[PDB]
């Protein structure tokens, strides 16, 4: 289908508790890919995907370099933060960014995207033209303003509109092993009684690998929701994921309800029910 | 703008009391990303304890997984206790092995 | 591949 390139980026203020922490994540689709960290101390956990080894110290050691130049521009992008606050320099303050670009089945781009937050609220944004920004406060309107003069936009749209993209299909062509891996979930459905006149249904879908996933509960075929509850999707530590859902359903009216599972691995999606 | 942590306790695989496994405390949602979390057997601090590498979600939020290899045993206690700028005192969530 | 970021906030 259509695909995503994003990084997201972090850089905290640490003073006193040694110096500022940076880390640079890289997704492709949601798959994490290369991760930089002024914290690391060993390249072990400075993880990276088989076919970015694949290319060489002649692209680590430059993107290496550009992570190191990059702190630079975040060090005084966080001091000028403060001031634009008035902020101690005691305090601990967080700036974060997510970049990156979205392209359909070919590769048309179809979007850039370049955001910005401040202790964890929006400051800037690349608005959709790649041309102009949304402020958030005044803090972010000297920032646009600066941005303006020296025509930031522009630099940043030839990065995501031609690096961003460029880099992108030789990753989804390099590493597609990696990246359409598609586990399908096991599943099973548990009840679990609580009135004489009540119980539980829970739905679960385990080991599935795209965190994706749809889980539905029905009664007499007809999709319900606020008697149903969904827990968030969590890793389970293995590089694969679990969810389940439940609901409540009137004692005896167990076979009325059925619990329909969506995933990328299902050659079509499942229906279960409780089995006694 | 800080965000609470939310913690979800659970086993990586189906929780059969004997059998080897491992316990998650999955924290996810908070924003300063500075967190302190353990995992308690029967209210008691395990010490061999690991963690995922720091990542943040589409909405600025930063979730981590705890881990640690146990086994179960019906009358064993397991819990998840996390402290947090957002917090009051200590939240600690205990694992239930049917959620 | 990494953004290239001269400019500061």
């Amino acid at each position: 289908g259509s695909h995503s390139m994003r990084y997201f980026d972090t850089a905290m203020s640490r003073p006193g508790r040694g110096e500022p922490r940076f880390i640079s994540v890289g997704y492709v689709d949601d798959t994490q890919f290369v991760r930089f960290d002024s914290d690391a101390a060993s390249p072990r956990m400075e993880p990276r995907a088989p076919w970015i080894e694949q290319e060489g110290p002649e692209y680590w050691d430059r993107n290496t370099q550009i992570f190191k130049t990059n702190t630079q521009t975040d060090r005084e992008s966080l001091r000028n933060l403060r001031g634009y606050y008035n902020q101690s320099e005691a305090g601990s303050h967080t700036l974060q960014s997510m970049y990156g670009c979205d392209v359909g089945p070919d590769g048309r781009l179809l979007r850039g995207h370049n955001q910005y937050a401040y202790d964890g609220k929006d400051y800037i944004a690349l608005n959709e033209d790649l041309r102009s920004w949304t402020a958030a406060d005044t803090a972010a309107q000297i920032t646009q303003r600066k941005w303006e003069a020296a025509r930031v936009a522009e630099q940043d749209r030839a990065y995501l509109e031609g690096t961003c993209v460029e880099w992108l299909r030789r990753y989804l062509e390099n590493g597609k092993d990696t990246l359409e891996r598609a586990d399908p979930p096991k599943t099973h459905v548990t009840h679990h009684p609580i009135s004489d006149h009540e119980a539980t249904l829970r739905c679960w879908a385990l080991g599935f690998y795209p965190a994706e996933i749809t889980l539905t509960w029905q009664r007499d075929g007809e999709d319900q929701t606020q008697d149903t509850e969904l827990v968030e999707t969590r890793p389970a530590g293995d590089r694969t994921f679990q969810k389940w859902a439940a609901v409540v359903v009137p004692s005896g009216e167990e076979q009325r309800y059925t619990c329909h599972v969506q995933h990328e691995g299902l050659p079509k999606p499942l229906t279960l029910r409780w089995e006694p | 703008i800080q965000r609470t942590p939310k913690i979800q306790v659970y086993s990586r695989h189906p929780a059969e009391n004997g059998k080897s496994n491992f316990l998650n405390c999955y924290v996810s949602g908070f924003h300063p990303s500075d967190i302190e979390v353990d995992l308690l057997k029967n209210g008691e601090r395990i010490e061999k304890v690991e963690h995922s590498d720091l990542s943040f979600s589409k909405d600025w939020s930063f979730y981590l997984l705890y881990y640690t290899e146990f086994t179960p045993t019906e009358k064993d206690e397991y819990a998840c206790r996390v402290n947090h700028v957002t917090l009051s005192q200590p939240k600690i969530v205990k694992w239930d092995r049917d959620m | 591949e990494l953004r290239s970021r001269y400019w500061a906030i």
